[PDB]
């Protein structure tokens, strides 16, 4: 893979594929990275950062599990009494597998940084005109191994969310898809913005993802890591209509039920991108690269 | 229309869900499905 | 009424789980405040990795923390059937039954403390250099202990400096460690002692292994009164793990001998936490020289 | 008893000479001694079984793990 002499200034192995070390180096570059984000913030945008977990039950109510159940990651844990706990530990101590003594948790790993978000603005109570934008970061986690350096199974997500009327989120989205790809223009990056789907599980959901890309509710921007043929989502620009509203009983300045959207940053996507790009010596990147990150 | 983009006329997603399965009602139909057939 | 409860307001915001907040743009620029200077005595030819939430379950299992803190431990779990049967999990969830049935587990827990991948990564290399070698860690970790209290999450920062030699580097290295941070909390103006202390080991043996932890002093703490001076909570730890590792992973110092290992660990969200109940929530209201050490200006 | 406690020196020793050897005197403290965590897991179940009695969780504590005197004091007590 084209991707992988990268390794060795970037990551070192943790035992699983897709989970890997950061390297000081690499993780200044995501760190410059989140800066320049934070950069482009349009005022009036209130900056949440959630942990790596969120509730389960709110994650259901979401609707995750009739899109994308075969990613979620669920925390379990040895709930029982001391005794159960005892022989569990026992029949690991005998080589055993301990792990039939789990039980599901109130809690899943977050598989994308805006979840948490929308509970969070509904009890607020209506919208104000012109809707609420927030900032939200979290490392996220999705099921899905793989040895490909953009392809991982924990990684860091930051997104701005708007959450108003119709109107509000669409020309939120349109300013974001222009001013991402500045930005992208910025680093030096070679891509491009198409339309693109959701990877929705079973037979309904590539059906979904068709409904999708006709209603062109996701852009994403894609860039040339391993080919250019099959190119990287390193940012995507979701239109979620008012699902979420409707999910929350978020309702906008007017009483409809609120529409939603978010600009989605893949952290470490970019960041393996500019290494990919630049290469691994930081002197020797452009000028205006550097100066743009403030290097 | 039988030219009208299907999406035009307001099927959304469950709406293509149905259209789907709706379709299977009629025939031999198990569809897997893409972009353009649609 | 635990005499941190007031803090919620600006510092957090409910996401539906004790233990687990989103953060507010005033607590986060605090805890990033004290991540910077906590770096700025990072020692010189000390190796910073960061790691993900989540690490090889595999190698949590062979580091022993099952025999220890088997109630703290999260797994990763997923529906790894086949398509029928999580379509069935599915359904079920939508009939109102639980879908979780359908889970196993992944090869992967939530990271419980910074410093366990860092031990296989360090095997690795082979032998020590003379003088070991010096790590910088960070991770998100995960403790499965659910309350209400803001010192307690389930879900924290921890920023450690881990040490891996000969015994003389580790305790030469927890020595100096336990010293600049205690000038740390000084010159954050923050009240704390330091004592001795043990981990809360799992079961009627792990209470004496506790025993013999306190009696060898493997760990101390340094500890903040925020509740109250009777319970106070440990913000620091400074560990010294003997042998355990060294063994465990097969690491050698440079005499051929089954290496040492120990830790100084910084609790980010308690420090933090610390901060805002030591100095209030508004922060040009903070001690000047509190602010310059944070660069807060 | 003289009996408990030539007992427990001997499970005292008994332990100790699964490594090296030194000298066990009452007042000594155990981690002094040399006694590590496993030992002093072991040297708890040497003695737990030696009395025919299970020690409460209660009374698993440093103070009465101490030395050979302060463990005595705890064996014969029940
Ligand atoms: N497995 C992954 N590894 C690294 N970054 C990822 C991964 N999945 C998603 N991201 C990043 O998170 C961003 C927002 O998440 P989103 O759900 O839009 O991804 P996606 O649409 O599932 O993608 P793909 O077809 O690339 O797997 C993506 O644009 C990408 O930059
Ligand atoms: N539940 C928690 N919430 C927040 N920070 C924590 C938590 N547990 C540990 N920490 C922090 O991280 C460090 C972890 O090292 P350590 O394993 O020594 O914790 P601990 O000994 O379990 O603590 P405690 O007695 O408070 O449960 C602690 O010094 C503390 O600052
Ligand atoms: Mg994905
Ligand atoms: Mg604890
Ligand atoms: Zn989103
Ligand atoms: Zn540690």
């Amino acid at each position: 893979d084209p991707l992988d002499h990268l390794a060795d200034k970037l990551f070192h192995s943790m035992g699983s594929d897709g989970v890997y070390a950061r390297t000081a180096l690499y993780e200044s570059i995501v760190e410059r990275l989140a800066a320049l984000i934070t950069s482009h913030r349009e005022a009036g945008t209130e900056a949440l950062r959630f942990p790596p977990v969120m509730s389960r039950a709110q994650l259901e109510k979401s609707g995750y599990l009739k899109s994308f159940p075969n990613l979620l990651g669920c925390v379990c844990g040895l709930h029982g009494t001391e005794r159960e706990i005892n022989a569990a530990v026992s029949r690991f101590d005998a080589g055993g597998d301990w792990t039939t003594s789990l039980s599901p948790a109130d809690l899943v790993l977050s598989p994308a940084a805006c979840y948490p978000v929308y509970p969070i603005a509904a009890s607020r109570g209506p919208l104000p005109k012109g809707g609420l934008r927030f900032d939200v970061a979290a490392d996220c986690f999705r099921r899905e191994p793989s040895k490909h350096l953009d392809r991982l199974q924990s990684f860091r997500m930051r997104e701005y969310v708007c959450i108003g009327t119709p109107d509000d989120v669409s020309d939120f989205r349109e300013r974001w898809m222009v001013r991402a790809q500045a930005i992208a223009r910025d680093l030096g990056l070679t891509f491009r913005v198409d339309y693109a789907s959701d990877p929705f599980f079973g037979r309904v959901g590539q059906m979904k993802a068709v409904s999708q890309k006709q209603q062109q509710l996701k852009f994403e921007l894609l860039i040339p890591l391993r080919s250019e043929e099959q190119p990287t989502a390193c940012m995507s620009f979701n239109y979620h209509r008012e699902h979420f509203g409707t999910t929350w009983g978020i309702q906008d300045a007017n009483g409809e039920p609120a529409h939603t959207g978010c600009v989605a940053f893949g952290m470490d996507r970019l960041a393996v991108a500019m290494f990919h790009t630049h290469g691994t010596d930081l002197s020797a990147w452009p000028a205006k690269v550097r100066d743009i990150l403030g290097l | 229309t039988p030219q009208a983009k299907l999406v035009d006329v307001g099927l959304t997603s469950m709406d293509m869900v149905n259209l789907m399965l709706g379709v299977e009602a009629e025939f031999d139909f198990t569809i897997e499905i893409t972009p353009e057939n649609f």
